[PDB]
């Protein structure tokens, strides 16, 4: 969105990109999609606490 | 039944056909076995769709 | 103008 015009991307695909960007194949995210979302949610709650 | 993922780019489509293309520029390719990788299956990936992945070897074996 | 080699050809013939 900050590169010029903004381009819509389904959120899980934005994550697939971000994961690929750190060396892990874009299959990890789907195998663990619920795990990843749950860990994320937990971490945010921990910050607020 | 196996799950094919882009090696790079995104799987996208118009009203009738799926193509794979680089994220920053629309240049649709035929989705083939040389464009995808396989990992896991259709029982796991959420949002996976039904299509045919083309194998360039088949006609060479027959020709 | 030059050529590009395709490794499959001799495999189909062998
Ligand atoms: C990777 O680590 C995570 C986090 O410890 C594992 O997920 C947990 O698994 C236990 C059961 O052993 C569940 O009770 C927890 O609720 C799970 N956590 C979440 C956020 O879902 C995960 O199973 C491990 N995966 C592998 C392949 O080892
Ligand atoms: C989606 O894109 C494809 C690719 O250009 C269009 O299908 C082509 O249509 C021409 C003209 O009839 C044929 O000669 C090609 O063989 C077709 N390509 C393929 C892969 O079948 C298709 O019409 C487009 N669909 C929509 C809804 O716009
Ligand atoms: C996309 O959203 C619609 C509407 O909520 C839902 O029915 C569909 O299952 C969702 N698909 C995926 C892959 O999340
Ligand atoms: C593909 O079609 C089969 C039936 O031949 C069906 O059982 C399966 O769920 C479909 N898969 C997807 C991703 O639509």
């Amino acid at each position: 969105f900050g590169a010029g015009p903004a381009l819509q991307i389904p959120f899980p695909m934005q994550m697939a990109y971000r994961f690929n960007g750190i060396g892990v194949t874009q299959n990890v995210l789907y195998e663990n999609q619920k795990l990843i979302a749950n860990q994320f949610n937990s971490a945010i709650g921990k910050i607020q606490d | 039944g196996k799950a094919h993922f882009p090696r790079e780019g995104v799987f996208v489509s118009n009203g009738t056909h799926w193509f794979v293309t680089q994220r920053n520029f629309y240049e649709p390719q035929i989705i083939t076995t040389d464009n995808t990788f396989v990992s896991g299956n259709c029982d796991v990936v959420i949002g996976i769709v039904n299509n045919t992945v083309y194998d360039p070897l088949q006609p060479e074996l027959d020709s």
